[PDB]
């Protein structure tokens, strides 16, 4: 615990900078995103672990089921999003395994 | 079995642009944007309503908008769901959680 | 001939809007700026230049330089009678555009006008035509609200059942974009002279931008080739030949050479500083060209373009510093 979540420190340091890197070039991405979402892309799955015969509970991380910001910027930007994607789903990704 | 996150501005446009917003029309939206002019009260209850959901696995919020709801996470001690602490651009993660050892 | 009038009706507002060029950061204006470590110092330096006393009262930084843009904007459309007030008009409809998409989603999804004012960019807004604000219609009895503004001769090509889910959120804000860009250019054509051959080359690489960053990111997107064929601007350079070659493309290479029969195109593909920072530096050395010309409406569509860079420039530099990543802070736009 102690050495993940000083190092999702940096990783929510690097992706949050690439924010930076972002709408700064495409707009603003603050109303666009928070208004055409429906249902999710990256969920749980509560498997269970086991030690001393003591069961325990451990999330798995699981990506599923369409995109929603798949058209989004597309005329300009969407190179500095969609790799702000694979910043926040890198991110996600170490997360849910803190989780 | 979805993520919720509490975070930011500039957090929760991450994290829904990663993929873990969902928008129940029937119960609630399972994020919650603070601005500057939030009552603590509306962090307050939305954490409740985080807590009460039985689809809710993790809670993300941030270290510096979970200080003042600090009370009310001190008060849920079950293992699910679990809440975590993620920094911010100002005031990284220190002291949460880590506190009871 | 078209030059010694033009001062009859537009004399006061063009050395104006060349008195408002003067208070763009320069060169050396930028290197102070980099030298900075906390907000505090950057509200200094910006005490210097023309900004400044905008702080008395790092996102807000954001709002407070655009906020400045906006009313420098409007005091500029008040004064302009007939030749120039329509020609303002054309600049807010991108403004207006990036608003109206913005509003059809919280009309489809039940979510009401209260969202609107602070949720807004300013420059295209809707604080006249009342009737858009009463609207909580489900986007079929709205479209009849919708035809209360500016934006509808655009709506010509948007068919009001086909709004309803069948097109995509982004897809109707860059048909309706091709439909500007056209209307733009065409009115843009029916003036002639000075403002004819410094505007319309700022037309045709605007128009070629939406030739480019459309097809190289309609890759793995489901939407098939002849979509991204009508999503092209008909306007600029590449319109009777580099516009078929790019449906046909499905590779980044294989927009690469289409770009390599223009001299102009390639030489900016060399990115590998990336792609939109090297359309970026281009953009502005075609509005700093339109500077050089004098009596041509030109001269305040590339002051608007500038001004969105001078409030693009400081917030780089202020997150560069607030986040304390300046490593990466060398990456933005001179223009002047």
């Amino acid at each position: 615990i102690i050495e993940t979540k000083m190092l999702m420190g940096e990783v929510m340091r690097e992706a949050a900078f690439s924010l930076a890197e972002a709408k700064f070039t495409a707009g603003d991405f603050s109303t666009t995103v928070i208004q055409n979402v429906n249902k999710a892309q990256v969920k749980i799955r509560a498997k269970k672990d086991n030690v001393a015969g003591v069961t325990l509970p451990v999330f798995e991380h699981y990506h599923e089921g369409t995109d929603s910001y798949e058209l989004t910027g597309l005329a300009r930007g969407g190179e500095q999003l969609a790799k702000l994607k694979r910043n926040y789903a890198k991110a996600v990704e170490l997360l849910v395994e803190l989780a | 079995k979805l993520i919720a996150v509490i975070g930011d501005e500039d957090t929760v446009t991450g994290f829904l642009l990663g993929g873990i917003g969902e928008l129940n029309k029937n119960r609630h939206p399972n994020f919650l944007v603070v601005e500057k002019d939030t009552t603590i009260n509306e962090i307050e209850d939305t954490f409740r309503q985080f807590l009460n959901r039985d689809d809710i696995g993790i809670i993300l919020i941030n270290q510096y908008i979970a200080e003042m709801v600090r009370h009310a996470l001190d008060a849920h001690q079950r293992s699910i769901p679990a809440v975590l602490e993620i920094p911010s651009k100002e005031h990284p993660y220190d002291a949460a959680k880590d506190s009871i050892l | 001939f078209p030059e010694l009038y033009f001062n009859v009706d537009n004399g006061y507002l063009e050395g104006l809007v060349r008195g408002l060029k003067a208070g763009v950061l320069s060169q050396a204006d930028y290197l102070n700026l980099v030298q900075c470590e906390t907000l505090e110092d950057l509200k200094l330096h910006l005490q210097s230049t023309d900004y400044g006393n905008f702080l008395a009262n790092v996102s807000v930084i954001d709002d407070r330089l655009k906020e400045k843009m906006v009313v420098e904007f409007r005091h500029m459309r008040n004064h302009a009678y007939e030749p120039l007030a329509s020609f303002l008009d054309f600049i807010t409809y991108s403004y207006m555009i990036d608003n109206v998409i913005l509003l059809i989603t919280g009309t489809l999804h039940q979510r009401s006008i209260a969202e609107l004012v602070p949720k807004c960019h300013p420059l295209g807004s809707f604080e006249q035509m009342e009737a858009v604000n009463i609207a909580q219609t489900p986007a079929e009895l709205y479209n009849a609200i919708l035809v209360d503004t500016p934006l509808a001769a655009f709506f010509q090509d948007c068919i009001s059942e086909q709004d309803l889910d069948e097109m995509n959120i982004e897809i109707i804000r860059n048909t309706l974009y091709k439909a500007y860009l056209e209307s733009f250019y065409k009115f843009c054509t029916l003036l002639g002279g000075t403002t004819a051959d410094a505007m319309c080359p700022i037309l045709e690489f605007e128009a070629d931008r939406r030739a480019f960053i459309i097809t190289i990111n309609s890759f793995g997107t489901e939407l098939s080739k002849e979509d991204r064929a009508k999503l092209f601007p008909h306007c600029g350079r590449l319109y009777p030949e580099g516009l078929a070659q790019l449906a046909r493309a499905d590779d980044y290479e294989q927009v690469k050479n289409v770009a390599d029969y223009y001299p102009e195109y390639k030489l900016l593909f060399e990115g590998a500083k990336t792609l939109e920072d090297r359309f970026f530096e281009h953009e502005v050395k075609l509005n700093k060209l339109a500077f050089l010309n004098q009596f041509h409406f030109g001269v305040f569509y590339a002051f608007v373009k500038l001004k969105e860079q001078e409030c693009r420039n400081i917030v780089w530099i202020a997150e560069c510093i607030a986040q304390r990543h300046r490593a990466k802070i060398d990456n933005y736009i001179p223009i002047f």
